């Protein structure tokens, strides 16, 4: 039971980490990020899609 | 860890890279000196040619 209590605490910690880590208001690891582009070229048509699965 | 990364990003967006800006400052000083030199040569001779013409 003690080990299970510690494990459930760690599980809630994992949930908190997934729901908290944010780059200045942009949630990263909660699954809402999805596939986001990143213009890294001078002209139009250059991008690097990044995906952050929850 | 998150604060470390956030501080790095904030410095990137905000903090001035001293090398680039000191280079820019020296360039601006050179430009100001050149402009003053041209103005000294532009405010006197073009206006003063007439008196020679007379």
């Amino acid at each position: 039971q003690a080990l299970n209590e510690e494990s459930v605490a760690l599980q809630d910690e994992l949930n908190r980490i997934a729901e908290t880590t944010s780059f200045g208001g942009r949630k990263l690891l909660n699954g809402s990020f999805g596939e986001a582009s990143f213009q890294i070229g001078s002209s139009s048509g250059e991008a690097i899609i990044m995906g952050l699965t929850s | 860890n998150i604060q470390e990364n956030v501080e790095a990003s904030k410095s990137r967006i905000k903090d001035t890279d001293f090398a680039k800006e000191t280079t820019q400052l020296t360039k601006s000083q050179i430009l100001q000196q050149a402009g003053t030199s041209i103005l000294a040569q532009a405010k006197q001779l073009p206006n003063s040619a007439i008196s020679l013409l007379q």
